[PDB]
This record gives C-alpha cells, structure tokens and sequence, in this order.
RNA sequence: AUCGCUUCUCGGCCUUUUGGCUAAGAUCAAGUGUAGUAU
C-alpha cells in the first residue's frame, strides 16, 4: 500500500525533515519517507501537525461563530476554516457533533438507528485527519533503515 | 429554555438543511 | 453599497493629487512614424 | 569584451540589479556603522522577490525602514521588467514570430503566476466586499426558476436507489472515459499508477465501488486540493485541473447518473444545443432552414426588419455564487447530491508555491461541471426570453416541441423573438419586427443615448470576410435599430450575474436597404440571400452553397453561402506550428501522422465550406510545403531542389509516409 | 541599524539544519485577519425563507 | 548672514509628463530648444516635444537600461549609452544606429561629448573611463586609476579637460593628452555621483551624500562647503544666473544660490497616482537652452517640468 | 434596528408573501428597504465578536 | 571602416551660429501660446464641421419623407446597465503593472 | 578598601556564516540476476 494509516515513527521524521528542508520542499521530504507520496505528506502537515491548529476544546464563542457561518455560507467549509481558525475537518465534525447531541437528547434514546455507520474493512478516504498509531516494539528492517 | 441560544440555533439549522425540494408536496 | 471588483477604484485621479494649476499629459503613442525623421535633410 | 547577446540577458540583468543595490547600501549607512551586513541585506531582496512571485506577504519583524523602503522599491523595479517581458514575448508568440520551445515553456510559466496573483485578489475581494448579487435580485432569479419548473411538472431527480439496476452500466461508462486519458503513453508517475489501480479494482468488484461512491455523497464535504495548469494554444491559454482519483471516480459516476436522469426527466428544453443526436454542422443546417420556414420572413413590403444577434454570456462560469447555486441545484436533485456538488467547488487550488481557496465560482475541471453550466445557463435563458415566450418555444409538457418549431403559425407572430438557441455561453437570437415596432424601439435607445454627432455609425462591428457589396450597409435606420436591439437585451441581465459586451457580440439587419444577413454560428460562418432579391438567378456554380427549400411548397427560396471563420483558420495554423516544434519531430512517421490527423480534423468538419474560402486554401498549400521541407532537412539536402514527391504520398503499406495531399503538386 | 538575519522559506544551499521556530515564523501572513461583509446575512436569510 | 544673496524667484511645477514604463534615468535638451530626449529602464529612447509635451518619437535598439543620452551640438547625432555595455550613435536624419562603440567590460553609467574636438568619453562600472573618436570608433585612451565604479564625467575645452567622480569617494582630474591623473580629491566621505561645471565662472561643484562642495579649477582648490541637502544626491545642474539644483534619490530637490550657498527653496514633489511612497526619486535634471524651464527625470516614471513664479518679492528673507 | 431573531424572521416572512407569492394567503384560506433597516440580533452579535477578534489580534 | 565622414549640422539644422543670436524666452513662450490656443481651438472646429452635417440631415430625410406615391413588459429586470459611460476608464494612467488598464485587457485576451 | 592568581555566570563583538539567476531551474519510480572485487 502507498499511503495508508499514519504511525508515530513517520511523524517524528516528518517534523525533523521540515527543519532541514522547509515548507516548500515536499519531494525532498517524501524521498526520506517511503510508502508516502509528497501530496500526502503536505496534507498531513497542514491538517494535523502544523502547531497553529488550535487542537483544544471548543469554547462558547467559537460555537456561536461556527453556527452563524454554517448558516451564512452553506457547505462551503474551506471558506469558513480560516475565519474560525480551525481545520475544516474539525470544523465539519464539530458541527456534526453539535447537531447530533441536540436532536438525540430531545427525541431519541442512545442510538435508535444505524449502529454501524462506521466503515469496517475498507480504506478511509482521508486518514491525515485521524490520530497516529503508536510505534511497534519490534520495528522491522524498513523502519530502522529509514 | 431560550437562554441556551446555541440549542435554539442548532435546532433552526436542522430544519433548514434537511427539507425536501418545493416541487414535491411538503 | 455595491461595487464590482472589475469596476473598483484603487487610486486618486492625477489632477486631484497635483491640483488644477499643474498640467498632466499622458502619451502612449508616437505622433509621427519612424520613417519621418527629426532633422529633415536639405532637399 | 564579450557581448550580452541573447542567452546572457537574464543572468546579466540580475548582476546589474545586485551591483546597483550594493552602491546604495554603502551610501545609506551612517559613517560609523560596522562595515559588514551588506550580504545580509541582499538576501532579504532575494527573499522579497520570491515572496512576490509566490504572492506571499513579505514582512521582516525588525528591519529598519531605510532598508525596507529600498527593497520595496527594487522589487517593484524588477517586477516591472519581469511583467513587461511576459507581455512582449506573448505578443510575439501569437503573431508567429521566431521562437524556440524554451521561451514558450518559460512564458507560459510566467503567465500562470500572473493569472493566480490576479485570481487570489479577486477571491479575497468577494469576502470583503460582500456578494455582488443583491438579496432582491437573487430571490427574483430563484422564484423565476421555481415557477418554470412547476409549469413543466418536473419530477425531482432522486438519490440513486440501492436496487437501481442501471448503476453497474453507468459505472462502466464512467471508468472507460477515465481510462481514455492514459492512451497517450506508458510513462506514468505515482499518482497516475494509483488511478489505474483504483479503476481495475472497480471493474473487478463493482458492488464494492458502488457502496463507496454512495457513502461519499451522503457524508463527504471537505475535499483535497486540486492542481491547476494551463494548456497553451498560442492564441490563448486554457485551464486544466488535476483531481485526486478517489474523488474523480465518484464524480465521473455522478456526472453519468445526472445526465441520464435529466434526459429521462426532460429537464433541458431542446434549445440547449450540444446534443447527443446532432453534430455541430447539422445544427447550422437546421438553423438556416429554420429561418427560411418562418412565415413571410423575406417580405419587406410594409418595411419589416429581421435582426440576428450573436453574443456570449461573457464571464458566466467565473461569477456563479455558490450560496445561490446550492439552492438552485436543490430544486432539481436530492439535497445530499446538491450539498456534495456545491462543496466540491470550494477547494484549494494549488500551483507550486501558490495556494488559495476558490469560493466565488465553479471549477471547470470537475467531471460534472458540464451539468452545472447548462442548468445555470437555463436559469439565464429564462431571464432573456421571459417565462411566457420560453413556454411557447418549449411547448406543453404532454407534447413538447422540437428544436425550431411552434404549435401554430399564430404563436410565431405573438412576439418578436422567433428563434433562440444557446450553445454553451454563446447566444443566438433571431428577431422579426413589424414597421411600427422597429421605430418605437429605436426611440427609447436614443432617449437614453442621443447621438447628434453621428457616432453610432462609427463603432459598428462588421465582417471583412466578404466584398464591399456583400457586407452590411451602414444605413442610419439599420445601424440605430441594430444597436437598440443589443441595448434592450443587455438590460434584461443583471450585471452581478452575467453581462454582454458590444466588442464581442455581432448584429446583422435584414432590411429594405440590406439584402444579406450575416452570422457565424459554430466554427464556420455564412450569409443568406433570398432569391426574390439581388441574386435574380437560380445559380448553381459552387458546391460550397446550400440551396434550401421552403418546406411547404419545396421551392427554393434562398441560398446560404458558407465560409470558414477567421478564428477557425488561426486555430488550424497554430496546430500546424505546434507540430513543427518538439524533438520527436525527427521521426518522420511521427510528424506525418500528426499532419494527417490535423488535416482530416479540419476537412471532415468543415466539408464544402473549405473550397469557398480561398484565403484558407493558400494556407493549406503553405503548411504542406513547410512540413515537406522538415523531412528534407532530416536528409540534409538544403536548397537543391528536384526532390521526388513519391516518398511522401506513397501509402504506408508500400513503406511510404502516407501523406495526405491538399495541393496542386505534380509528378 | 541592526539587520535581522535572513532565514528563507526555501533555499538552504549548504544543507544546514534550521530549527522550526525560525523556519515557521512567517508573521506577515498571520496578522491580516479575514473578515466577512454583513451583506451575506441579508442574502443568506432572503433565499432561506 | 555675512554675504547678501542675490534674490532668485522660486520655481513651481506646471507639467507632469507621463508615458514611460520604467525609471527615467537620463534627460538632455537639444541645442535649438525644440525637443528633448529621455532614456529609460523600459529600454527605449523617447523624443519628447519641449513646448507641447507631445511624444514625438520612440526609439528601440537597446537591450537593457538606458543610462546616459546626449545630443551632439555640432553634428546631427544622438549618442546614448546603457547597461548593455553598448554605446550607440543614432543618426537622426534616418533614425537608425549607424555606429556602436564596443570595448567596455561592463555597464556604461554616463557619457559626455567634448564641445570642440568631437570626442566621446564614457563612464563605466569597471573602474575605467574610455575616450572614443567619433569618426573612427577607436579607443584613444583607457583612463584607469579609480578603484570603484565611475559615476559621472564632464568635458570642457580648458584644462583639466576631463573630470570624473566615482564611487570610491575620489575625484580625478585627467590630462587628455597624457591620460594620467593630475589631482586626486578625496574630501568626500561617500560616493560622488554628480559633478557640474559652472558655465561662466571657472569653478565646478561636486555632489556626494555627506555635502556638496564647490571647487576651483585648474588645481582643484577648495572654495566653499555647501551643507544642508543630506540625502543621496544623483544630479547637479547650474543655470548661468547662479541657480544650483540638487536632486536626490529620496526625491527632495533643493534650489541653491551658487555665489552664497543659500538654500532658498526645497521642493518635495508628489508621486504619480498608482505609485508607492518610497518610489519617489530624482535621477536626472537639466535646464533648457532658455534657462527658464527645469526638466527633471523622476523615479516614479514621470517627467516634471518647472517654471518660475513671476511675482514680486516677499519670500526673500 | 436590531431585532430579536424570531421577530426578525416574522417581519421578513410577511414581505416575501406580498411581493413574490401573493396566492399563498388564498391557499391558506420592499425587500431591499426592510433588509437595509432591520437586522437579526444574532447578526449583530457576530459583528461585535468580529470587532473584538480584530482587537485581540492587534493587541497580539 | 564605416561612416568615415562626419556629417555637420547645416544652417537650417539648428546651427550654433543661429543659436548664438537666441531669444529663446520669447520663442518658447510664443510656441507654447500658439500650441495651447490651437489645441483648444481644435474642439469648436469639429462642432463647426458637425453643424454642417447636422443641418444636412433634415434636408436628406425629407426626400424619403416626401409623399412620392402622390413586448418588453414581461422581463423581470429593467435598466440594469443604465448610465454605464465607458469614457473614463481608458483615460486613467496607473503606475502599477498589475492594476494598469493595459494588463486587464491583456488577461481578458490571452486567458479564456 | 585596593591589587594579583584560580573556579562560576552573563552582556557587547560572535553578519567570522548560508557565495547568484532562470520554468518552487526541471523531473520523481523498481526488481532480479550476473561478474568483479575484497576478505
């Protein structure tokens, strides 16, 4: 597989490679990390590893500004994401989160419907937005040579 | 209660997004 | 008040900055062709 | 003292820039300064230049303003040199001057940076200025579409069912028109090999992909960045977009689904003309004989005029407000599809260092962009035509009319607009005005725009392709009428939505003083002359003219004389110029296949339009002789002639090049 | 008249390692703060009703 | 104030000509006062009409920035020099380059014609000044001895016939017959970019960012220090009435009395509308033959034309 | 004039019926002027936050 | 060897002897006076000439007028382009190569 | 209080250090088998 899920080992080399090469040399960083292309490596930085991402909890003034802008420019998340200062993935998910709480508590029990909206046995389209696997104890020949 | 305006605003958004198109009877 | 990007105005007019007593002249095009010389030969 | 001839130019200038800045930094420093850090100031200049090309705002936190003011000057100085050289080189490339593949590659690389800098400005302005479409005009546009669709009794396109047995067929068609992009070569990069992997899996297990596509529509709203790059046609540049394969496979299916269902529903009325059953030259044929079948159309006894307007919806794609578009799409499709389609346009465009969020318009490179353009076009057709007339052109929902017919002769006469079609953005309208109606419409125009100076006759677009006795006479009545029609049409359309321009539109008036009306429908142009007028003979000299009957009596009533458009000629010439570049050109059979493919691309499209266009036949002879000389140089030969023609024209099965001939050469 | 040293977002000709805090501190693109004209709220509440 | 200055009328802008697409680096007036050349970093030479301000004729042949332009007073020729390393003769009867004078190793920053012997002298950044015979296009002398870029050259018939200031802060007075330095004046702390000879009094002035100094020929005796214009000054020109004009790289322009060094007017003109506030700057200024118009070549790509306030005197002191 | 969001929608509602869909009243049985004069309280609150957000960035 | 003969300025080619007899102040002022007057005077001459053509139109139109024999109401938008006078954009010179009127027309032509 | 020697911390010198430009100069990918060199 080329791409796939992100582990902890690749993330530490990815930080260190931006020190050497900068944020405008992505094919020199991706020559240092096999089974990952430069397009994927760029996306992984800009959406879960740039420290400017406010990974903390949503406050009340953030939610109030979210709900307005979601009404104000329907579905156009990328136009909203620099304004509220969060990743668009986080922006969409939290909006989906807020809707789910209000509708469920007012009408429904714990689940009621579709227990497996989750997708087992298939690839995720965007695992750059997902947290990292830890590093296995027995690192293979590929990772140690890397 | 209406003091929790976020709960009122979230409810309004749900009603506005999911409605099926005017050319079929609502 | 609505303005289109294709009609937006970014800078003052030349007469406004210099003021009325100063002439302004703008010249994109030569008034005579390259064949017609400056110092006319004695014909 | 070796000269700065040509290849030395750019490296020389960048020396002289840095050498000049060295003088200033020595002079500007106070005389007690540490006699160093000159090299540090220069490196800030090199950084400020790079930030300018990348459109990043350059700012140093603690830099002192005498240095900063100097650098901000010289960056602008270099920018003025850099931009003007892009202008100069492009005006050479268009006219066909001496050029090389290096400067063509470089100049394209400059122009695409200059485009994006303007584009980032434009998108940023939209958020700051607020939406140019007013909250009252938008509601008007929306309400119009609602009443239209209700009148047609349109049944909304549902979300595609699980048991929808056509789905597998639509999937196969989607994948096939994806794989056709890769017929060119076996040399693939990483992203392209991944695409073929995903395609093969979809063939091997359709019920996998169909579940994954449907899961995308219901849930996915944030998409990855798309590349941009430009196809260089010399005369202009065309954007090309690169979309990540997993998104592309879903979009391709969705495009196939939407067009199938919309056809079945009969969404699009018949005037939306790139149609499955009609090649573009057949469109022009049905258009010409469409004109001639109108009642009384050539009569001038009372003083009737016919007016033909050609125009473009100038910047249609670039303006489309996504917030409006989302609600418009929701009238057709299931909302989940509408949300997907809208969101998919709000993506980060990327080219090297340069990135910005697109948010004010559609992306032409998306697989379903052709759907959006025609539906949005349909919204604006209703603006131009009005609800009432558009219902008569399309006819009753039980029994819709075809392309250019009406229920009754009586319904033709009810309104000036007798014929309408829209190609993509190009508009064609045909008006029939009675004696009194033409006068009143002129007066309104002159009331807004009085002309005692007789300026109206000056800036009137006319076509030089035809003799002085054939092109439009600028009679004062006809000119005033022609402008006034265009003014009326232009008023119908809000400038926030779209616009029409006099510089690019064309108007032609049939009148008691002008017997010919010109127009230029698709790639080729023509003029119609009725036989009761200036011809007075049933000529048959060229095969390049259509005799066309009145459908009732089968009498010939007019002649249509074809010619190729000046633009279409230039298109072909640049394609020949493009062939004469590259280094694979030394392989003789790789050239002659490109020549043959180009030549049949012209001839089999235009057919009898070619022979009447004597200007273009001379170009064909020129282009043929050039490529034959290219073969000769591959065998040296140079100036000494008498080279035998047999090697070119002998068919490939006998081992010749198989060149197709379009000139009077002789053995 | 001290000059803050240049640390590019690009070239690094002698291959040196530069710490991220120097490499990422492009302050000039952060200060701009995007803002939305209120007239959207007129539009977006017109169509919605 | 020990001396009493002669009163001079203040100058006022009346005509902003525009139409170049780069920095206007040079200006020169034709001897019959009908037209004037400019040369620019748009790589063109534009003949402008001096009265109407109409653009007469645009000339094309250079490959890079035009740095110096001069109209020949005896012959119908238009000598121009650039960063191309090329120095060209434009025969105005045909508007074509007939003779171009190769030989320089690097950029040519300025040029001047000797008024009586029809000889071209040019400055270069390569620390050399070359002397050219017009007719034969041959290098007569290579004046070497500066250590840095030679900025400005002026010629006169009386000895010393050639004066050069340069970026090494020294001014060298050359013997044209020998080709060797006569006097080396080091009194400037920073680059001499401008030198001007007074038309009647046998004295010359030199400009550098520290101070403008008036010096006496032939031996270069120090006369007066004229202080007050503290910017990088690019050009100096003098009217026979004793009006000295100092135009700077920061666009400040001071009007000075030659006899006393009195600063009677400071002129800070405004930038062309779209331009940027640091772009303001003066690279060349020249009086016409009438000595009643001041043609200044600006860094915001404009030509500003000034004339004199005809009113009676209040401004004097 | 800042209006409460419920009150704002009500006033807007009445206007649209008259101008664009006059038969709605029968079935049950200007716009630019209105929008220029009245704003929802939510819209007002958003503007306030945006001003404070600019100030916080400036203070940083 | 090329152009081995110095061309010298003749009498009618602004010879220095004529330049020695200068009254350039009078000559320059006279030329500027004349040019300013004439350039302004050009405008009424046009109107004067157009006045002849304007007068010719009633006479001409009378000959067809002599008795020789012896729908917009259903468009939702009105007057959207009322008062767009194009005459003011092309007269503005802007010293910015990206916002220059030349560059805008350039992009519209070459990028479609 | 002053001077000298030896640990221990810090400031200024430490630009003594990134020695250009063009289309971020351009492009982006791998597996198996045999002969020569070295241990």
């Amino acid at each position: 597989i080329k791409g796939g899920v992100w582990r902890n080992t690749e993330d530490e080399i990815l930080k260190a490679a931006v020190m050497k090469y900068g944020k405008n040399q992505w094919s020199r960083i991706a020559s240092l990390l096999h089974r990952k292309s430069a397009k994927q490596c760029k996306a992984r930085w800009y959406e879960w590893l740039d420290p400017s991402i406010k990974k903390t909890e949503w406050s009340r003034e953030e939610e109030e500004k979210l709900l307005h802008l979601a009404k104000l420019m329907p579905t156009q998340w990328r136009t909203i994401a620099p304004i509220i200062g969060r990743t668009a993935a986080q922006c969409l998910e939290h909006y989906e989160f807020l809707l789910d709480k209000a509708a469920q508590r007012d009408n429904e029990e714990e689940t009621t419907d579709d227990p497996r909206k989750l997708k087992p046995g298939e690839i995720d389209p965007n695992p750059e937005t997902k947290p990292a696997r830890p590093d296995p104890i027995d690192m293979d020949e590929d990772e140690l040579e890397m | 209660a209406s003091q929790d305006r976020i709960l009122q605003e979230a409810q309004n958004l749900m009603a506005l997004t999911n409605v099926d198109t005017p050319l079929k009877g609502g | 008040e609505v303005v289109l990007h294709e009609d937006k105005k970014y800078y003052p007019t030349a007469e406004e900055v210099y003021g009325p007593e100063v002439e302004t002249i703008v010249q994109e095009e030569d008034t005579q062709p390259l064949t017609e010389p400056i110092i006319k030969p004695v014909k | 003292a070796k000269t700065v001839t040509k290849q030395r130019v750019e490296s020389h200038f960048d020396l002289e820039l840095r050498a000049a800045v060295m003088h200033d930094i020595l002079d500007m420093m106070p005389e007690g300064i540490k006699q160093n850090k000159a090299r540090t100031i220069l490196q800030h200049l090199s950084e400020a230049w790079r930030c300018w090309k990348a459109n990043i705002p350059w700012k140093v936190p603690g830099l002192p303003t005498p240095i900063e003011n100097m650098i901000l000057r010289y960056v602008k100085a270099k920018a003025d040199w850099w931009t003007n050289t892009a202008h100069y080189n492009r005006e050479r490339i268009r006219r066909g001057a001496t050029v090389d593949k290096t400067v063509c590659k470089k100049n394209l690389g400059r122009l695409t940076r200059l485009y994006l800098k303007a584009e980032q400005e434009r998108q940023h302005n939209y958020l700051k200025d607020g939406p140019y479409i007013t909250a009252e005009e938008a509601v008007a546009v929306y309400t119009t579409t609602v009443h239209w669709l209700e009148s047609r009794r349109f049944s909304p396109i549902p979300f595609p069912p699980l048991s929808y047995k056509h789905d597998t067929k639509l999937l196969i068609l989607a994948l096939e028109r994806l794989k056709e992009a890769y017929s060119v070569k076996s040399r693939l990069n990483q992203s392209q090999r991944e695409e073929l992997g995903l395609i093969e899996q979809a063939y091997d297990n359709p019920h996998e992909a169909l579940s994954r596509i449907k899961r995308h529509l219901l849930t996915q709203r944030a998409f990855k960045e798309v590349g941009i790059e430009f196809m260089d046609l010399y005369s202009h540049l065309v954007p090309v977009y690169d979309v990540e394969p997993l998104e592309k496979i879903t979009d391709a299916y969705l495009d196939q689904y939407l067009w199938y269902e919309a056809d079945k529903r009969r969404l699009f009325p018949p005037w939306i003309k790139p149609a499955d059953t009609e090649p573009p030259p057949l469109l022009v044929y049905k258009w010409c004989q469409g004109i001639n079948n109108l009642q009384d159309v050539w009569e001038t006894s009372e003083g009737e005029c016919n007016v033909m307007l050609e125009s473009r919806f100038e910047k249609m794609y670039e303006k489309i407000d996504l917030t409006l578009l989302n609600r418009l799409l929701r009238l057709i499709v299931d909302h989940n599809i509408a949300d997907y389609m809208t969101a998919k346009n709000n993506v980060v465009i990327n080219y090297k260092d340069m990135n910005h969020t697109n948010s004010y318009g559609i992306i032409r490179g998306l697989q379903f962009a052709s759907f959006i353009v025609q539906y949005y076009g349909l919204v604006m057709d209703l603006l131009v035509l009005g609800l009432h007339r558009a219902s008569e052109m399309a006819g009753p929902p039980q029994m819709p009319n075809d392309f250019l017919s009406f229920q009754d002769i009586a319904t033709e006469a009810a309104h000036p607009i007798r014929l309408f079609c829209r190609y993509i953005d190009r508009i064609h309208i045909f008006f029939r005005f009675t004696a009194d109606e033409a006068r009143d419409l002129i007066q309104r125009y002159l009331t807004e725009h009085p002309d005692p100076n007789n300026e109206n006759i000056v800036g009137y677009n006319n076509k030089k392709c035809w003799p002085r006795d054939a092109r439009m006479r600028l009679m004062k009545h006809d000119v005033n009428l022609g402008r006034a029609v265009f003014w009326d049409i232009k008023n119908r359309l809000p400038r926030s939505v779209t616009t029409v321009q006099w510089e690019n539109s064309f108007v032609s008036v049939y009148s008691k003083d002008n017997p010919n009306l010109l127009f230029n429908m698709c790639g080729f142009e023509c003029r119609i002359l009725p036989k009761c007028r200036t011809s007075y003979e049933e000529f048959t000299h060229k095969d390049g003219v259509w005799n066309l009957q009145n459908e009732v009596t089968k009498e010939r009533t007019a002649q249509c004389f074809l010619r190729v458009d000046d633009e279409s000629m230039q298109r072909f010439h640049n394609r020949v110029r493009q062939i004469l570049m590259a280094s694979g050109s030394t392989t003789f059979t790789k050239i002659v296949n490109k020549w043959n493919t180009a030549l049949i691309g012209l001839m089999t499209y235009f057919r009898e339009a070619v022979v009447n266009t004597q200007e273009l036949l001379d170009l064909l002879v020129k282009c043929e002789n050039k490529i034959q000389t290219r073969i000769k140089i591959g065998l040296n030969s140079k100036m000494p002639s008498r080279f035998p023609p047999v090697v070119f024209y002998t068919p490939k099965e006998l081992g010749g090049l198989g060149m197709l001939s379009m000139g009077h050469v002789l053995i | 008249w001290k000059i803050p040293p240049c640390i590019s977002n690009w070239k690094n000709a002698k291959g040196y390692t530069i710490p991220l805090d120097k490499r990422l501190a492009a302050d000039g693109r952060g200060l701009q703060t995007v803002h939305i004209n209120e007239n959207f709220a007129k539009l977006a509440e017109a169509l919605y009703i | 104030t020990m001396p009493k200055p002669q009163w001079h009328p203040p100058w006022k802008l009346y005509r902003v000509i525009s139409g170049h697409l780069g920095w206007v680096r040079c200006i020169a007036v034709e001897p019959g006062n009908q037209w004037f050349v400019t040369g620019s970093a748009d790589r063109t030479i534009k003949i402008w009409d001096l009265a109407s301000g109409k653009l007469k004729l645009s000339l094309t042949g250079h490959i890079s920035t035009v740095r110096g332009v001069i109209v020949s007073t005896r012959s119908p020729y238009l000598f121009s020099c650039g960063e191309d390393k090329q120095v060209k003769c434009w025969d105005l009867e045909y508007n074509k380059v007939i003779r171009h004078y190769h030989g320089h190793l690097s950029a040519v920053y300025g040029l001047d014609l000797h008024p009586t012997i029809d000889v071209l002298v040019t400055c270069s950044r390569d620390s050399t000044a070359r002397i050219w015979d017009v007719r034969t296009k041959a290098s007569v002398h290579t004046l070497s001895g500066h250590t840095n870029a030679v900025a400005t050259v002026r010629c006169q018939a009386a000895e010393p016939q050639i004066i050069t200031g340069s970026h090494d802060t020294t001014i060298r007075l050359w013997d044209l017959v020998a080709g060797k330095t006569r006097v080396t004046l080091t009194n400037h702390k920073k680059s001499v970019r401008a030198v001007v000879l007074h038309p009647r009094h046998y004295t010359f002035a030199s400009g550098s960012p520290d101070n403008i100094k008036q010096w006496k020929f032939p031996d270069g005796s120090f006369i007066q220090n004229l202080s007050g214009h503290n910017a990088i000054i690019n050009t100096l020109t003098v009217n026979s009435d004793g009006v000295l004009v100092s135009g700077a790289d920061n666009g400040t322009m001071h009007l000075w009395d030659w006899r006393t060094g009195y600063n009677f007017q400071r002129v800070h003109a405004a930038v062309q509308p779209g331009s940027l506030d640091s772009e303001s700057g003066i690279f060349a200024c020249a009086f016409d033959q009438s000595e009643s118009r001041l043609l200044t070549a600006e860094a915001d790509k404009t030509i500003k034309v000034y004339r004199e306030d005809d009113t009676a005197t209040e401004e004097t002191h | 004039r800042v209006l409460d969001e419920e009150e704002y929608i009500e006033g807007l509602q009445t206007v649209i019926q008259r101008d664009f869909f006059p038969d709605v009243e029968k079935l049950q049985a200007s716009l630019d002027v209105f929008l220029s004069r009245y704003t929802s309280e939510d819209n007002a609150s958003f503007q306030e936050i945006m001003e404070v957000a600019k100030e916080r960035s400036r203070a940083r | 060897p090329s152009h081995t003969k110095i061309k010298y300025r003749q009498t009618t080619q602004d010879a220095p002897e004529e330049v020695r007899n200068r009254d350039f102040r009078r000559e320059l002022e006279e030329r500027e006076r004349a040019a300013a007057r004439e350039k302004n005077r050009d405008r009424p001459t046009r109107e004067h000439t157009t006045s002849s053509s304007v007068s010719k139109k009633p006479r001409l139109d009378q000959i067809p007028a002599a008795n020789l024999d012896a729908w917009d109401d259903d468009v939702v938008f009105k007057n959207c382009a009322k008062g767009v006078d194009d005459q003011k954009k092309d007269k503005r010179f802007v010293n910015d190569t990206l916002r220059s009127e030349f560059h805008k027309k350039f992009m519209e032509k070459y990028i479609k």
